[PDB]
């Protein structure tokens, strides 16, 4: 099991290493764009044009590679968790057997260490661990909403807040109050930062507060 | 017309949209990319940063030793230091009802605390740290440090 | 007269293009000053789904 | 004027030349392959028959060959259903004990240790515990052998023949004119009489002669090899005559009209059967019958070629209110012209019917011991919802093609669609204000209850014990509905279902169908399932309003109906166009149906469905759902972590393949963020490095390798976010019902 | 014929054709020769 | 070859109505104004949404943005023939022939025109940004 | 013996492993007949198990505490201690048949690449050429290795396109 | 020793992308190729394409292998 | 040119929204300020008087609802003060309202109203 | 305002222009192509950064080219 | 001794949740919104 979870370590770390040198190489240019160093570290795109340039800068790459950081420190965490709590239990023979296959990770270690967490608070009453359980649904909450902007895009955004703004202009009472700041949709840059930023947050609230309510509550 | 912020870049400045507020805010710390940057000035720039970076870094340090000494149970812990839970902090929640006063009433204290997980205590015990006041008088120094 | 057969076969050089290091065969060579006065078409097209471009006199090499 | 059979005779010639040379269909993809992006052209535009051709009636036949492919294709998939149960099934074993033995009609071959999969379903027989409920459809039509099944199999095979041989008539032999196909009045005159009233009366027919006397005799206890034949039973008068005393009597009192001589057979019996737990087969004949007439009455309404019946082009003229302006001027013409904006409308309703089919297929259940069989119910309800909603964004994604490429402005000055387009931005904000409010009043009451139940406070949520919120409304219907048999129905004796109220009905100890009570919970949950639903509406709505144009780009029709952007000028354009917007509905769809089927299988687990002990009715989960549905931890904690626990210990029986796709399911999901997140200019440069290994190495192909596109990428995703998520849960309902069902 | 031929010898067929017999010499493969774990 | 002169007082296709019209930056920014001459009536697809009539002899609309004049003039040009022109109007009443600017398409060359932002080299013969570095803003290789 | 394992032969683990599956399958043919199709299913699922069993034990595999076999990847200890049937000659085998395939595809390109139109050889397949270059593939280590001494393997670098840098 | 660990961890897997970020911004903003001429640093350049295509086979060995193994298990 | 409608253009909703102090275009600021602190604080008083968490606690629920009220207001006149500050800079008839020194005293006039709208909500229920 | 560039390597093709949807491209006379004719940016102001006009460009590389700069309400494309 | 009072959480919470974020918050978009001469 150690074996294996190491390989897939290494293929965390080669595939990251993957992706950041590759951007960083690719930065002053590539077939697909002979001039990106005349654009800048960060940019949305070079248009639709050429088939299509999307993500194309080594911002881009830097953000595809976040992805894969967590990924792969999830799974070194992930590890090490399971190997502890199996030693500290007393047991290492449960990871041994269990952490050969995705199923005895999955069941073994993600659900059979949760109950305590989700029990912080039901309708019987909670305790001190009902913190943990709150801000484990805050984080998954945080991880969904960043997938909205990593899955929808501007144009949607934009066409929506024009409606808007028509509807606050051609509202009595309230056209009074008007904006110092013409409304727009957020840029793509930005869109990816901030779904990265909400990723990020809601993966590791998630993981601290499971890690800590296990953990307090199995010792 | 063209607004005060950001003062780096009159391009920004010039937005009319909510894309100046969102823009100036992401690219202040890009020294290189404001209005009239040259080398020296940038040096200097990143040098008080690194300044303000370590006065933060020193106050934060000081304030989690200042809320050990008071709120915390470092006195009691190294005394038994395998059957008592190190304290963080106090929670002072007006949201809270009475289950969650006396669900978070643990560790020994009077109130509503919350039970660290940074380690700090160890740290500080393996060191030389004894007594609140030894934490009281190296928050004070760490403070003085930061300022 | 000045430039590569029409109908041969060349080499890019231009390090911006997409057929840099690429064989190409000759179209056409103008015969006026202009900067890019020779036609190389090539068999495989470029992401822009062009299959034909200008070049310069230096700009191609005979391979 | 006239209605005739138009038709043009060898138009195509029946040759293997084209199968030869791929792409022939379209101009641009017939000059050849040249990069890997066209491979993907030639699979995105094969169906895309009005852009092969401008003419609408190479564009009609191609769809009336390609309907009676399909239909060939689904008598394949009806005539293998009923071989496997004719020959790897055990229906003859669940005929004798349909409330022990459970359903199966899958065998797997004993390979690579995959027999463990043959589960010991009852019966003498080892296989895979089936829920598609053919076995209970095949007892309510009276099939007792699998003799019938193995003939039927045989006649689906026939008909599949039949149908791929008349679309390939039609196409190569004898193609209709487009004046054939736009006989609308003619073809509706049609589908109402013949089609929908015959097939009624046919199968009324059917009920009445071999459905009710052979489940009859099934419900008094007789063996099925003792029960006679369905020929027997309509060739003499004296088998039917005991067994229904209208029968001797002939056909003479229908045309006597005395009809009343019937009621043996033809009843409003309602509620169900207590032996099987379904609904009454005289009741569903009595149905059909009721049916085929009103049908057959609604097949004479419009005017074909005679003088007697109705113009649907008179009728749309004749209704225009002073608030419409002109009215329904021109919709004649464009829905005889477009197939997209027909498209549009039949999807929207057939998926509404399917969804309409699957709440009145748990609530009454009419095959015998359907009701009982939990698995099957659970599975019915959530795959006919599934094939609603995706027909429903079907239906969003064809009325934004028809406005795209078939709405033309000369015809549509001052009708209701282009008011419509003209105060499409007062619809979209108003959709999109009552979108937010519903957002907010539905998912803020589930985030205060679970800081109210963190924090200490119970009594400061929203539940019965605390603030309560009761749906008055449904009370009020479900104790009017109860109530109907006494007063508004007194020709009825039971009432539809038994969801209203009154007392349940309980088969082989377990409940078949219960009375049901909404709360607190319920209220929380149906208004969230309408916030999904006006939030799906609202990016359809604005995806087919805004097609043409809008403020952001006023030439959006110049640049087609799926395209990626315009550029990341105008600060971004990412995703305009109406195709990005079925892209999103399709989410948003997922997003509500999983909420739909996990509030039925909750609610059906938690009040409805389980066993019946002595004084009392123990239910699956104990009645949790009126104390633990109003918080999103108990959602998490009591419906997703305790009932994954049969999905994930699966492993070494004979539900482990469902863990395996569990499993796997995570995994597709999880693969739909690779091309959700990211792009392709990462990608055409990584290929390009990919390249350059292969030049090295003088194994480059000839064709050049090219990224997915935009719209392809988004479509990929997509397809694998909802592959993933549909078959996560269909591994956990399966597993959970298959296992405590 | 040869357009049969020729329809036969696309991409998809091949593929479906030796994708089939290659899964099918593995399949009896593993039945004439249970288990193999080892050489 | 004359600027043409703004006429108040021309008529404007038949159309209803939309919620796609103006808004406030037509009172407070500026807004765009097309003209055009039809030979015959006819019913032509407004770009902010709806069909109207464009009516025979002079028409005259109004819209928020240049990218919407431009469009109807498109529109126009490619699908019934014609030779529209716009404004750009500022609420003080300023108009501004913006196109055709010579009173020539620009698809067409013409003589008097004087070429602008024309780099006289490629894209690969441009500089690196260290050398475009420490300027008085973000400078791009390719402005100078 | 290698890493603290026993052979799986010797195991307790492996024997204990081996009387539950034998137990739970026995169990699960208790409620069936003798003479019906189940029965004889599983009796023959039963067999498989033993002869499974008996053949991982026979080949000398090495055991863990869990009573699972270990595969040794050390090319030494394989060879040393009679284990390079696990993870060496396997390894070989996927090698031969790796380049086998590599080489008939190559073979298959270089041949089409030389048409008039290859497009057309790639998406349409020529059964003939790629019939006979894949009989001909069963001496690739050999003309891949003459083809390396040779200098053909491999593109020079002029003729390669790459990126402005 | 839970928290601290990861903690830890994920606070330097966050550091190293920062680094290649930065790797790359001085790429972009700082590379000067006729400072740098014949130097290991333009050779990185040179031979970007052999860099990123074994990386991305030892990548694809490693998933594949990985994967493989776990759903086999 | 723009969409024209009953429910927009109908005489009786017209004047009743002339009729609203909003739209008198010829009083004072702090006239209009006064009105719509106390209409808006009237209403205010009511959810948190009936649905706080010490609701359910006597002789206390109507105190910690006025005081919530209180504070909304004061938070609200905080809003429009700040408003009035970033909005108004520089540069019919032209309404005073829509000015720097006309919006601070409509600001100042509606937290005058609206402390006069919960004291008032708070003894009507006395 | 977002900054547009034409390059020696422009053909004189005219399909630049054409594809720009908001007048900003217009055709000067030259002497450096057999058209006798360049592409110019007269009017950058209006630019929004479609970059429909890289896309209508034929040339490898392209001869004109869109930089993003700063935005405003014109380069927005913003009606309000 | 540097030790606090005992009411100096229901004192100083308040202030840096209440007090201090929306005088923060005020000073902040008025310097935002400030236009230059």
């Amino acid at each position: 099991g150690d074996f294996l979870v190491h390989h897939a370590i290494a293929l965390g770390l080669h595939t990251t290493t993957l992706i950041l040198v590759k951007g960083a190489l690719d930065a002053r240019g590539s077939k697909l764009m002979p001039d990106k160093k005349d654009f800048g570290y960060s940019f949305p795109c070079d248009g639709p044009g050429r088939g299509g340039t999307c993500d194309i800068s080594a911002y881009d790459a830097f953000y595809l590679a976040v992805f894969w950081m967590l990924n792969t420190i999830g799974w070194v965490t992930f590890y090490w968790h399971w190997k502890h709590l199996t030693l500290w239990q007393g047991n290492v023979a449960q990871f041994d057997e269990s952490s050969t296959y995705l199923m005895g990770w999955l069941r073994d270690y993600l659900w059979l260490n949760s109950s305590q967490l989700i029990n912080g608070y039901n309708p019987f009453g909670m305790n001190s661990l009902s913190v943990w359980a709150w801000t484990f649904l805050f984080g998954h909450l945080i991880y969904a909403t960043g997938f909205m902007f990593l899955i929808s895009w501007r144009g949607y955004w934009q066409e929506l807040i024009e409606t808007l703004v028509w509807a606050h202009e051609k509202t009595p009472l309230a056209n009074l109050v008007y904006w110092k700041d013409k409304p727009v949709a957020l840029s793509i840059v930005q869109a990816r930062l901030v779904g990265l930023a909400h990723f990020s947050v809601g993966y590791i609230f998630t993981y601290a507060a499971f890690l800590i309510a296990s953990t307090s509550g199995r010792f | 017309a063209t607004k005060l912020f950001p003062k780096f870049s009159q391009g920004l400045a010039q937005d009319p949209t909510t894309r100046r507020i969102w823009y100036g805010l992401a690219m202040a710390h890009d020294f290189e990319s404001h209005d009239g940057m040259t080398e020296e000035n940038l040096y200097q720039k990143i040098f008080a940063s690194h300044f303000g970076q370590l006065s933060i870094i020193f106050l934060w340090t000081s304030g989690n030793l200042f809320h050990v000494a008071w709120q915390g149970n470092f006195e009691q812990w190294v005394t038994d230091p395998v059957h008592i839970r190190p304290i963080a902090h106090a929670i002072w929640d007006p949201h809270f009802g009475q289950p969650a006063v006396e669900a978070f009433t643990r560790g020994g204290a009077s109130g509503p605390v919350n039970i660290s997980t940074s380690g700090v205590y160890q740290w500080w015990y393996t060191i030389g740290m004894r007594t609140n006041q030894d934490l009281y008088v190296g928050s004070v120094f760490l403070a003085l440090v930061s300022a | 007269e000045v430039g590569p057969k029409r109908g041969s076969l060349v080499k890019i050089l231009r390090p911006e293009s997409y057929w840099f290091n690429q064989v190409g065969k000759v179209v056409s060579v103008d015969q006026s000053g202009v900067r890019y006065p020779v036609v190389v078409r090539f068999e495989n097209q470029n992401y822009a789904g062009v299959t034909t471009n200008n070049y310069a006199l230096d700009e191609v090499v005979a391979a | 004027k006239k209605v005739k059979i138009a038709v043009d005779r060898n138009p195509v010639e029946t040759s293997f030349e084209k199968w030869a040379k791929p792409g022939h269909f379209s101009r641009t993809l017939s000059k050849g392959p040249n990069t890997t992006t066209w491979i993907w052209n030639l699979h995105a535009d094969a169906h895309d028959f009005d852009s092969h051709t401008s003419d609408l009636e190479e564009i009609s036949r191609k769809v009336f060959s390609a309907h009676f492919g399909q239909l060939g294709i689904i008598f394949i998939w009806l005539s293998g259903m009923y071989f496997h149960g004719a020959r790897f099934s055990n229906y003859e074993a669940w005929l004798s004990d349909p409330t022990h033995i459970k359903p199966s009609a899958q065998v797997v071959w004993p390979i690579v240790g995959q027999e463990i999969l043959n589960g010991d379903v009852g019966g003498g027989f080892q296989g895979i515990q089936i829920t598609s409920g053919f076995f209970q459809l095949w007892r309510a039509s009276g099939i007792t052998s699998e003799l019938q099944l193995y003939t039927t199999a045989i006649g689906g095979l026939v008909m599949a023949a039949a149908m791929f041989f008349a679309g390939w008539f039609h196409y190569h032999k004898a193609a209709p004119k487009l004046e054939w196909f736009q006989n609308v009045e003619s073809m509706l005159n049609h589908h109402l009489g013949g089609l929908l009233g015959l097939g009624s009366l046919a199968w009324a027919g059917h009920q009445i002669h071999v459905s009710l006397p052979v489940n009859k005799l099934l419900d008094a206890g007789v063996d099925p090899k003792e029960i006679p034949l369905p020929h027997d039973l309509l060739l003499n008068r004296a088998i039917m005559a005991d067994l229904y005393p209208s029968f001797a009597k002939g056909i003479a009192p229908f045309f006597t009209l005395n009809w009343s001589e019937y009621s043996d057979f033809l009843t409003f019996k309602g509620g169900l059967n207590p032996v099987t737990g379904g609904l009454w087969l005289s009741d569903t004949a009595h149905h059909h019958v009721a049916i085929a007439v009103l049908f057959l009455v609604a097949g004479h309404m419009y005017r074909t070629n005679w003088g007697i019946g109705h113009s649907m082009k008179e009728i749309l003229e004749a209704h225009r209110g002073p608030f419409t302006g002109e009215g329904h001027v021109g919709l004649y013409e464009i829905l005889t012209t477009s197939w997209h904006a027909q498209l549009a409308i039949n999807l929207a309703l057939f998926g509404s019917l399917s969804i309409i089919v699957a709440h009145h297929m748990y609530a009454m259940p009419p095959y015998p011991y359907l009701a009982t069989d939990y698995g099957t119910q659970l599975s019915l309800f959530t795959h006919h919802t599934w094939i609603g909603g995706f027909c429903i964004v079907g239906a969003g994604a064809h009325a934004a093609i028809f406005m795209v490429r078939d709405y033309d402005p000369t015809n549509n000055y001052n009708n209701l669609l282009d008011r419509v387009i003209r105060h499409r931005d007062a619809i979209i904000s108003h959709l999109n204000w009552v979108c937010i409010f519903l957002g907010f009043h539905s998912f803020g009451l589930y985030i205060h209850n679970d800081t109210m139940s963190a924090l200490g406070r119970p009594q400061d949520m929203f539940s019965d014990t605390a603030i309560q919120l009761q749906p008055v409304f449904a009370q009020w219907i479900q104790n009017t509905h109860f109530l109907a048999p006494q007063l508004t129905a007194p020709n009825a004796l039971a009432a539809t279902s038994l969801t209203w109220g009154g007392d349940l009905v309980a088969v082989g100890g377990k409940v078949a169908m219960m009375p049901i009570s909404l709360g607190t919970s319920d209220f929380m949950v149906h208004h969230i399932h309408a916030f999904t639903i006006h939030v799906t509406v609202l990016i359809l709505l604005k995806g087919v309003l805004f097609a043409r144009s809008s403020r952001l780009i006023p030439d959006k029709a110049n640049l087609g109906f799926r395209f990626p952007c315009d550029g990341p000028g105008r600060g971004g354009t990412c995703q305009v166009s109406a195709w990005d917007h079925v892209f999103l509905g399709l989410f948003w769809m997922y997003n509500s149906l999983s909420i739909v089927i996990f509030h039925f299988s909750w609610k059906m687990q938690s009040d409805v469905w389980g066993t019946v002990t002595a004084s009392g009715v123990s239910h699956i989960t104990g009645g949790n759902f009126a104390q633990s549905a109003n918080t999103i931890n108990g959602w998490l904690r009591d419906f997703l972590w305790a009932q994954s626990s049969q999905v994930i210990q699966s492993y070494g029986s004979a539900l482990s393949a469902y863990g395996l796709i569990f499993l796997g399911a995570h995994f597709v999901w999880a693969f739909s963020l690779m091309f959700l997140f990211s792009g392709r200019g990462y990608w055409q440069e990584l290929i390009e490095s990919i390249v350059w290994a292969h030049n090295k190495l003088k194994v480059a192909p000839a064709i050049q390798p090219r990224a997915l596109s935009i719209t392809q990428g988004r479509a990929v995703g997509v397809a694998h976010y909802l592959l993933g998520g549909i078959a996560t849960t269909w591994s956990f309902f399966l597993a959970r019902i298959i296992s405590v069902g | 014929m040869k357009d049969f031929t020729t329809y036969l010898s696309t991409a998809p067929v091949i593929a479906t054709i030796w994708f089939t017999f290659t899964a099918g010499l593995l399949i009896e493969i593993n039945r004439y020769f249970p288990d193999p774990l080892v050489f | 070859w004359t600027v043409p002169t703004l006429n108040p007082d021309t008529p404007s296709p038949i159309f209803g109505g939309s919620t796609g019209g103006l808004l406030r930056k037509a009172q407070t920014e500026e807004f765009y104004v097309i003209t055009w001459e039809a030979k015959k009536e006819q019913i032509f697809e407004m770009p902010t949404g709806g069909a109207a009539i464009m009516r025979q002899g002079p028409n005259l609309l109004k819209f928020g943005k240049k990218e919407q004049c431009l469009a109807l003039t498109t529109q126009l040009r490619n699908k019934f023939k014609l030779t529209p022109c716009f404004y750009r109007v500022f609420p003080d009443g300023k108009v501004q022939y913006l196109h055709p600017a010579d009173g020539v398409y620009p698809e067409k060359v013409n003589a008097g025109r004087v070429g602008a932002n024309q780099n006289m080299r490629r894209i690969g013969q441009n500089v690196n940004p260290i050398k475009v570095k420490f300027s008085g803003r973000m400078m791009s290789p390719a402005e100078i | 013996d290698i890493a603290g394992l026993t052979p799986c032969s010797e195991s307790k683990a492996y024997a204990k492993l081996e009387k539950k599956e034998l137990k739970t399958l026995e169990k699960r043919l208790k409620q069936y007949e003798a003479d019906s199709a189940p029965a004889v299913a599983l009796k023959a699922t039963m067999e498989r198990t033993k002869a499974r069993f008996a053949n991982y034990a026979k080949a000398g595999l090495l055991c863990g505490n869990d009573g699972l076999p270990h595969l040794i990847a050390d090319p030494g200890l394989a060879l040393k201690y009679g284990h390079a049937g696990e993870v060496f000659i396997p390894t070989f085998g996927f090698l031969y048949v790796a380049g086998y395939i590599g080489y008939v595809g190559r073979q298959y390109l270089i041949a089409v690449k030389g048409e008039a139109k290859p497009t057309d050889k790639e998406i349409i397949i020529d059964v003939p050429l790629a019939t006979k270059l894949a009989w001909q593939g069963a001496g690739w280590p050999l003309a891949a290795v003459q083809e390396l001494q040779r200098g053909t393997l491999l593109e020079k670098e002029e003729n390669i396109t790459v990126s402005p840098r | 020793q839970a928290a601290l660990y990861t903690h830890h961890q994920y606070i330097a897997g966050f550091i190293m992308c920062g680094a290649f970020a930065h790797g790359a911004i001085f790429f972009i903003r700082d590379y000067d190729p006729e400072q740098n001429k014949g130097n290991v640093l333009a050779r990185m350049l040179d031979h970007k394409e052999a860099l990123i295509s074994h990386l991305s086979w030892v990548s694809l060995f490693l998933g594949f292998h990985t994967l493989g193994l776990y759903v086999h298990n | 040119g723009m969409l024209e409608t009953p429910v927009t253009s109908a005489p009786i909703v017209a004047t009743y929204l002339s009729n609203l102090p909003a739209y008198r275009t010829g009083v004072a600021p702090v006239l209009r300020g006064v009105e719509i602190g106390l209409a808006h604080g009237f209403l205010l008083a009511g959810p948190f008087i009936k649905l706080g968490p010490l609701r359910n606690v006597p002789e206390t629920a109507e105190i910690a609802g006025s005081l919530s009220a209180a504070g909304l207001v004061l938070i609200l006149a905080l809003c429009l003060s700040i408003y009035g500050s970033a909005q108004f800079q520089s540069t019919v008839a032209r309404d005073p309202l829509f000015s720097a020194d006309g919006w601070s005293e409509f600001a100042a006039g509606f937290l005058v109203g609206g402390e006069a709208g919960v004291a008032w909500a708070y003894v009507c229920t006395q | 305002a977002h900054i547009v560039k034409i390059y020696d390597t422009c053909i004189g093709c005219t399909q630049c222009v054409r594809a720009c949807p908001l007048d900003v491209l217009e055709m000067v006379p030259w002497d450096g192509c057999k058209a006798s004719q360049m592409a110019s940016a007269p009017r950058t102001e209006d630019c929004v950064g479609c970059k429909r006009c890289e896309t209508a460009c034929p040339t490898d590389f392209l001869s004109v080219r869109v930089y993003l700069g700063s935005e405003s309400t014109r380069s927005m494309g913003l009606s309000y | 001794p540097f030790v606090p009072p005992s009411w100096a959480p229901s004192v100083f919470v308040p202030l840096t949740g209440l007090v201090l974020p929306a005088i923060a918050m005020a000073t902040l978009f008025v310097y935002i919104e400030k236009e230059a001469p």
